This record gives structure tokens, C-alpha cells and sequence, in this order.
RNA sequence: UGGAGAGUUUGAUCCUGGCUCAGGGUGAACGCUGGCGGCGUGCCUAAGACAUGCAAGUCGUGCGGGCCGCGGGAUUUUACUCCGUGGUCAGCGGCGGACGGGUGAGUAACGCGUGGGUGACCUACCCGGAAGAGGGGGACAACCCGGGGAAACUCGGGCUAAUCCCCCAUGUGGACCCGCCCCUUGGGGUGUGUCCAAAGGGCUUUGCCCGCUUCCGGAUGGGCCCGCGUCCCAUCAGCUAGUUGGUGGGGUAAUGGCCCACCAAGGCGACGACGGGUAGCCGGUCUGAGAGGAUGGCCGGCCACAGGGGCACUGAGACACGGGCCCCACUCCUACGGGAGGCAGCAGUUAGGAAUCUUCCGCAAUGGGCGCAAGCCUGACGGAGCGACGCCGCUUGGAGGAAGAAGCCCUUCGGGGUGUAAACUCCUGAACCCGGGACGAAACCCCCGACGAGGGGACUGACGGUACCGGGGUAAUAGCGCCGGCCAACUCCGUGCCAGCAGCCGCGGUAAUACGGAGGGCGCGAGCGUUACCCGGAUUCACUGGGCGUAAAGGGCGUGUAGGCGGCCUGGGGCGUCCCAUGUGAAAGA
């Protein structure tokens, strides 16, 4: 599954900073500072006036590329969201936002989603104490998301969790910094997220 | 290649034979009775009917003629006999008929 | 409940039997319009009683022949030779349809 | 001779039986006359045995034989326990 | 909670209109590629042919033997004989072999679906209730002695047991005829008359267990019948002699031309008979905004078939896949007379084919057959194995890291690109190694109690040293398609109407974003493409929802048959239509 290749490289093309590295994509480039244009031989020749289609494509590309979840998986989540009760555009967001790998990152245990995903695969995370190694794991509200006491030692867990000492966190989350753990309070309201992304267009890409 | 329940066959044959046999009596005896009534025979034609009746009932004790194929035969027979006797004169002596 | 059908007698040309035309009508599954449709039944009339042009009720019955499976329950009204007329002409149209 | 017996639902390495009255001659997982309970041998849930005992008593009343292991479950839910 | 359209007829336009693409699906196959797991799934073709093993038995608590043992007795003389017991082999006798499992050939039909009927019926084992088992008699295998055959086998003679067969009794009762009563298709009740029961076995032995007989009910399972529904062709229009009905038989568990005799002359069809083609039907499945279209593989239900064609026997049940008989076609044995056989059971072989699995492991679980039980049988089944065939989860790293190596590609020779990508620093640690290690299994049974209720006890795991838990631990796989427009993605060479591309429109004739290569780019990712097929879009068969002056389409015109349609008022009825209740609509699926 999952991407694996040049990255603060779509921080590019998709036209806008995705923090996919995070740690660096904050400081003289998401690559996106030095060259704010599409990749490849042609990427700074005069923009082609893009089609109604193109537009819708890129936009979903953008959104998906942010959580680095794969097309297959992304699509399933969307269809899930459609058939579900309530405003489908939003719910979808709620749902992507419930993936453990994302929440691990939203809580700050890692500095990126790709790094966050690894901490999940490698047993470093718990949910309500019991261990969980699925990035795709669906976090529901009331769930407690711990660092694994056995993992609490490593230079990484240290550095990132220390970094959090000053830091503020998601209205829909809570985070006790000392005891290396978070709570997932509620699923995020569209407003709570600041995503560089117009979801109504994504819905539109899954019409025709 | 040797299924020992072809024993079932062996018995089936024995049973086939025992049945065949009982039934043959029943037929040949009924014939006899209705033939005798066709000739107006108080004593002798019932005397025989009465045997045939019995022989049928017995047949229905086990597998031969079970049921009310029994009952059918009895009915058909004691109709046939009864009618044939009033179709000539003479009514009386003995027998399995309610007068 | 044994089905009860009501129709018109269009044949007494058989002993102890009548042919009864039962019309039925309903909405057509796809096209909506209420359409008519009918069926002849051969019904049991043991006292050769009902005649050409009677409207009768017909009742679901223990079989009498291959195709006799209804008995004539009662009579609704006599006379209706228009209905028989309708059937008969429709029947004769048929010659004027081959080669 | 009709039967109270087990009927295999669930999946592979995931048995869940249904406790059913059915004709003796019918296939294991086939058409039954009534469901009257269930049973999860691996006890994965608090809810691992359940039996409609009024119903179990009816079918017994009309003479259905439980399997040996069906009756085991039946007894455990107190079908036979009297006074 | 639901509905997107685009390309292509012209110099241009509007319109008709077809073709084509974008989406979804599949038991797939094919190409390039291919790491791990769970759960599904896998002969769509020849219902062709099949080597081999296995797929249905079991009961010694129904019965008597044969063969191999062992042990006791009678006689004190050793031969002969009685009893007990262990193997083992069939036989008689039971219950099962009609289930389970396989296939879709045939079937356009009461086959299926759905709703009803049976006063026209059956149901072994199970449950409940009423009442019984008292006398006699007989035979056939086994075993023994003969004969025929190469073999399959087979003919005769003699002995014998029983829960095997018969006879008499008893008749709770039931059956039948006739009558009468109620009820109404053959449903109950009643009276003469007649007829009909049984089997024994075990013992923890006078009192229990397993059985037997008659009958009334229950339960489950089935037969038969009926209304409605169920594909294409009218370039198939007439069809029919058991034909349609009757009366009387026969036959069945039971109705019925189901069959037969006799009589009558009828039955069916444009609302599509008859004929031809195709086809198992459904629950469902896929698609669609829906109406609809398409479909019926896995799973569940029904049906039908067991090399092809007949047919009956036995039985509660079969006209019986692993029973029987005959005809036919094939294969095998044959001493040429005769015989054996039937994977559309699990594996497997071979043939056909674009294509479809292991001659595996286990009865541990569930379920089934016999058994009082212990148990035995169970290729049903529970698992494992092969295949990216499908779905789902996971990996091929994470954070740093230059105004930015080399190489390669572009270049107005300044430079621009691949690119934070690599290198390189730290970090984590798929795989792999070590240690522990399941649930699935508590019953049958035994003990206590009372063989009940209830309590106590023991045996048992194919999967499997697997899942899962703990410890250790290596930076560790990327491919395929596409970049003229529709359609997301552009440049240099090569090539010169060639070689080639191509879903449609169309590219190529020396400057090709369309061919081939390369840099770069878009898309998806253990996959990606291709081909085939289904629905979509297609309001392009238009019910929802189309049309016919010139686009395809008004019949050359009438007459009027069936049929369709029918002004205004009032009344009955209540068929259509509408409403309330109620039954039905299994499970799976949704
Ligand atoms: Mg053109
Ligand atoms: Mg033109
Ligand atoms: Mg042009
Ligand atoms: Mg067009
Ligand atoms: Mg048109
Ligand atoms: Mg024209």
C-alpha cells in the first residue's frame, strides 16, 4: 500500500504546502519556498488553463495526498461516508480524521503522518491500554491513545513529546503531556479543521 | 467390490415369493365366491367369502397387502357377493353379512 | 377456501357436464389499463340441470375427470344468451383467419 | 423423529451454533423448523448461550430428541430443572 | 436521500440519427509484474472416457453354526462324550442402504413461485394416551453329502435356531357389508353379522431395562388437486381418438381417460391452441435515480437425472447413483459356451479447452446410521494444501539532510530538469532466531442420588508447537498503464503514406506533443493492463419516458367483424377501485 517516494515534491505540484515531512516543510521549504511550482521539465512554463475535470481531480488528489492513505482505501471511506446519514462532505472528513495514524500525529506523538504511521505499525501505540498496530484503525470518541510504556524511552518519543510541552491541541482532542497520552473527545466539526481543500469538489469528482 | 448387503436382494426374493403366494390365494378365492353367488348360493358362497375376508385381513397383518388395500378388497368383495345373491333369490344362511 | 368462480354456461353438449366461461379483469402489470381476460372451465352437473345461457357459480372441487375439477355450486341468473352470443361469434371469426 | 440439535453458522475457526428443531433427515446446515437458541463455544461474549426454555419444553413435549450435546446446553439453561 | 455527460455528418448552423468513450460488475482467461497474511473462492468446455484407494453400515442384549485356541467335568480308563470360555468367519434375523453427497442432461410443465384445497390420502424411528402378549405347529440358510462350469458361479440331497413363517385362542379395539342418527363429496356416531393382534431378549433377577401387538391422538415428513404468475418465432393457424365427457370395472395410501370395456360426440385455439427454438425454477445476484434490464455460479429451498432406453421387486418410504431384470453402445475377462462393469461421491487420470486444485490430515468439534451401552461406520463434515481468482488488512522504511554531487535530459550556452530524490546522521525494526503456548471440550460414560431433577468424577484436539504473549533482531520488493481531443499528463532524437498506431474522431508523404526510443510527466499500486460478457449512459422500444408534412415512419381508398373506447339524470348491486383488521411473506442476503 501507501506511497513511499519523493514528497516535499507534492508539498509542490498540488500547488500548495502539504506538510508531509512536517519537521522540515516548516522551514525554508516544504520544498515549497524555494520552488513554488509543479515538478519536471515543464513545471514553470505558462500554466495551462485547466479543465473542469482537472480541477476536481487535483483537489481530491490534494486531500488524499495529505493523509497518505491509498486510493482504494480513500474511496471506500468516501462511499462509506455517502451512504451514511448526515452531510456527506463533512462526515468523510470526520472519518479520515479518525484514522489512528492521523490521530497519533494530531496528538503530536509524531511530527508527520508518515512518521506517525510507523509508530503505529511498530507497536509503539496503545488504545485504551491494549496495543494496536493498524494505521487504518478507527478511533471512536472516549478512546485513550497512549504511548506504549515500553516505548516511552526512545530518543524520538522523548523529543516529540517534549516539543509538545508548550504546544496547544485540537479542540476535539485532549492531551496529558506528562503521562504521554491523549483522549479523542469527539469527531471534528468541519470548522475545527483548516484543510486547504474544498470537499464539495471532491464529492463532485465522485459523480461522473 | 463386494457389498455384503446384497443380502437385501436375497431376502427381497424370499419376501417377493411369500407375498405373491398370499395374494394368489386371495384372488382365486374371491373369484370362487362371486362365481358362487352368481349362481345363488347361500351357504357355500358366503362360507368361502368368509374365508377370503379372513385371508385378506391376515395379509394386512404384515407387509403383503397392508393397509386398507385390505379394506378396499373386503368392500369390493362383499358388495359383489351381496348384490349377486339378491340378483337371484335366496338370502340366508350364515356368513359375514349384516342382514 | 375452495375457490368460487362465477361464469356463463356455453356448452351442454356433454353428459353431466357444462363448459363455463369465467371472465376476469385487472390492471396490466406494465401498461396500467384494466384489461379483460377469460377461461372456460368444465364443471360437474350431475342432474344435467343447468343449461346454455345460465350464469352459475363454480366451486373448487375434488377431481371428477382429467379436466373436470369444479362443480356447479348454484345459479345466479337465467337467459344471458348475449354472453353466449359473444363467445360464439368470436369462435366463428376463427375460420376467417387461416388459408 | 424430529430433533433439537446444533446447526453451524459463523465462519472458519469461528464457530457459532444455532440451536434448532428440525427433521433428523435434514442436512446439518439446512432448513429448520424453529430456532430456539444459540451457542458460542468459545464464549467470546458474555452472551454465549441462550435458549427459549418455554419453546424447548414444547418441542420436548411433542417428542423431539436433542443431540447429547444439545441436551447438555439445554440442561445448562435449566430446561430439565424442576421444583 | 435520488437523476452530470462527452467525441464524430458541415465551410459554418440548427435538427434528426447511428457509432463510440467516460462508470459499475464477473466462477474469468491472457500479457508484463509479483512480498506477507485472514477470509471467500476455483471444469463456465465432453451429462466424454475413466487406472487406483477411499466414499454405508451396524447389532453377540434376536438365532444357530464352522474354523483356530484355552479350561473344567463323566470313567478310573483314555476312545467316546458334557459344560465354560477367547479369537475369528460368514450365515439366518433386524434397523439403516429412499438420508447424507454429486450434476443440470432432460423439462416451457402444476416443473417452479405464490396463495389455497384433501368429506380423496400416506407417514418407519419420536411423544402422549387406552388395552394386550394363552396355546400349538412349520420351514430355509449356515453345517453335511453329492453333481454341472474355465470363470461368474450354480443344480440336487439331508440336518437345524430364533424377535423367521403359519395355525388356534383372547377382541381394548379396529376393518368390512347392511341399517339408523348427526354431519355433509368417502366426516362422526351406533346396531346385528363377519374378519383381524403379538416376540422375545438383558439382567445390579418376583421387577426393573430393551423390545413386541391392536387401536385413538400428537409431531415431523410427504402424495394428489386448484387460482394466479413464468422466454423467443405467427416466415408455426388451426389442433385432437383415450381425443372430450359418460356408466361400470380395474388400479392406488388417495382423486383422476391413471388403465380397461361399453355408450355419447366431444374438447382446444388470435386472451395465440398446434408446431419450432431456447431453457432447470426460486430465495437472490449485478446494474439502474427509479421504472426497468440482465442473471440464477458459491449458500439455502424445490424439481429432475445417475452410460442411453425400458421395467418391476422389496419396503413406512424407491420404481432405488455405489440393489435387481432386459434391450442398446462401449470397455475388460474368456478354456469361444459364456461372463464382469458404470466417479454427474472425495482425491486423481485422460480428452476437449483461453481456463479451473491435493491420489493430504482428522473423526477433536457439529451432524448422520446401527447399538442398552462401551463403541463401530461416516471423502457428510471440521481442517490443512495449490491458484493475486476475489475481497480486506500489512510491508518495501522514519526524521534530518545543498541555492542543490555525479550521470542522464533539455538548453537563447546564461541555464533549466530528475531532486530531499541519492549520498550521508541519527531513529524504529517486516523477515528471521529463543522461550512460553491456547480457546474451540463437556457431554456421552461412571459414582451419589431414583437409570429422574440435582450434585460429583474421569476420558478426549486433525487444525498445532498454529494463533496469541514475552525476549532478541536485519534498512530490508516495485510494477503496469497512460501523456493528439474526448481524458489527468510534453519535450529531444530517430523515422519519412515507410515502419507502425488506432475505443471513436483519426495520426504518419523530412521539423510527428498521435509511430519507435529517451528524458520528464499523469494514474494506479502487489498489482496494472488486455480480451469476452452483463447493466449504465441510451428519453436509442420511450409504463415512468419517443415519434410519423419535407429527417425512418399514415395503410392507395372504403365498408364494416372481433376488440378498444362511450353524453346528461336517478336508483339498486359493490366486480374494478379505495380503507381497517388479520393470516402469509422460512433462513441466508439486503
Ligand atoms: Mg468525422
Ligand atoms: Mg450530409
Ligand atoms: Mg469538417
Ligand atoms: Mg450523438
Ligand atoms: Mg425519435
Ligand atoms: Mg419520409
Amino acid at each position: 500500500g501507501r506511497y513511499i517516494g519523493p514528497v516535499c515534491r507534492l508539498c509542490r505540484r498540488e500547488g500548495v504546502k502539504l506538510y508531509l515531512k512536517g519537521e522540515r516543510c516548516y522551514s525554508p521549504k516544504c520544498a515549497m519556498e524555494r520552488r513554488p511550482y509543479p515538478p519536471g521539465q515543464h513545471g514553470q512554463k505558462r500554466a495551462r488553463r485547466p479543465s473542469d475535470y482537472a480541477v476536481r481531480l487535483r483537489e481530491k488528489q490534494k486531500l488524499r495526498r495529505i493523509y497518505g492513505i491509498s486510493e482504494r482505501q480513500f474511496r471506500n471511506l468516501f462511499e462509506e461516508a455517502s451512504k451514511k446519514k448526515g452531510v456527506t462532505g463533512s462526515v468523510f472528513l470526520g472519518l479520515l480524521e479518525s484514522r489512528l495514524d492521523n490521530v497519533v500525529y494530531r496528538l503530536g506523538f509524531a511530527v508527520s503522518r508518515r512518521q506517525a504511521r510507523q509508530l503505529v505499525r511498530h507497536g509503539h501505540i496503545t488504545v485504551n491500554g491494549r496495543r494496536v498496530d493498524l494505521p487504518s484503525y478507527r478511533v471512536r470518541p472516549g478512546d485513550e491513545i497512549a504511548v506504549a510504556e515500553k516505548s516511552r524511552n526512545l530518543e524520538l518519543i522523548r523529543q516529540n513529546l517534549e516539543a509538545m510541552k508548550g504546544r496547544k491541541v485540537g479542540p476535539w482532542l485532549s492531551l496529558d503531556v506528562e503521562g504521554m497520552k491523549g483522549k479523542f473527545l469527539r469527531l471534528p466539526d468541519r470548522e475545527d479543521l483548516a484543510l486547504p481543500v474544498n470537499e464539495q469538489l471532491v464529492i463532485e469528482f465522485y459523480s461522473r | 467390490r463386494n457389498l455384503s448387503a446384497l443380502k437385501r436382494h436375497r431376502q427381497s426374493l424370499k419376501r417377493r415369493l411369500r407375498n405373491k403366494a398370499k395374494k394368489s390365494a386371495i384372488k382365486t378365492l374371491s373369484k370362487k365366491a362371486i362365481q358362487l353367488a352368481q349362481e345363488g348360493k347361500a351357504e357355500e358362497a358366503l362360507k368361502i367369502m368368509r374365508k377370503a375376508e379372513s385371508l385378506i385381513d391376515k395379509a394386512a397383518k404384515g407387509s403383503t397387502l397392508h393397509k386398507n388395500a385390505a379394506a378396499r378388497r373386503k368392500s369390493r368383495l362383499m358388495r359383489k357377493v351381496r348384490q349377486l345373491l339378491e340378483a337371484a333369490g335366496a338370502p340366508l344362511i350364515g356368513g359375514g353379512l349384516s342382514a | 377456501p375452495k375457490k368460487v368462480l362465477t361464469g356463463v354456461v356455453v356448452s351442454d353438449k356433454m353428459q353431466k357436464t357444462v363448459t363455463v366461461l369465467v371472465e376476469r379483469q385487472f390492471p396490466h402489470p406494465l401498461y396500467g389499463k384494466v384489461i379483460k381476460r377469460s377461461k372456460k372451465y368444465l364443471a360437474h352437473d350431475p342432474e344435467e340441470k343447468y343449461k346454455l345461457g345460465d350464469v352459475v357459480e363454480i366451486i373448487e372441487s375434488r377431481p371428477i375427470s382429467k379436466r373436470k375439477r369444479f362443480r356447479v355450486l348454484r345459479l345466479v341468473e337465467s337467459g344471458r344468451m348475449d354472453l353466449v352470443e359473444k363467445y360464439l361469434i368470436r369462435r366463428q371469426n376463427y375460420e376467417s383467419l387461416s388459408k | 423423529m424430529v430433533k433439537i440439535r446444533l446447526a453451524r453458522f459463523g465462519s472458519k475457526h469461528n464457530p457459532h451454533y444455532r440451536i434448532v428443531v428440525t427433521d433428523a433427515r435434514r442436512k446439518r446446515d439446512g432448513k429448520y423448523i424453529e430456532k430456539i437458541g444459540y451457542y458460542d463455544p468459545r464464549k467470546t461474549t458474555p452472551d454465549w448461550l441462550k435458549v427459549d426454555v418455554e419453546r424447548a419444553r414444547y418441542w420436548l413435549s411433542v417428542g423431539a430428541q436433542p443431540t447429547d450435546t444439545a441436551r447438555r446446553l439445554l440442561r445448562q439453561a435449566g430446561v430439565f430443572r424442576q421444583e
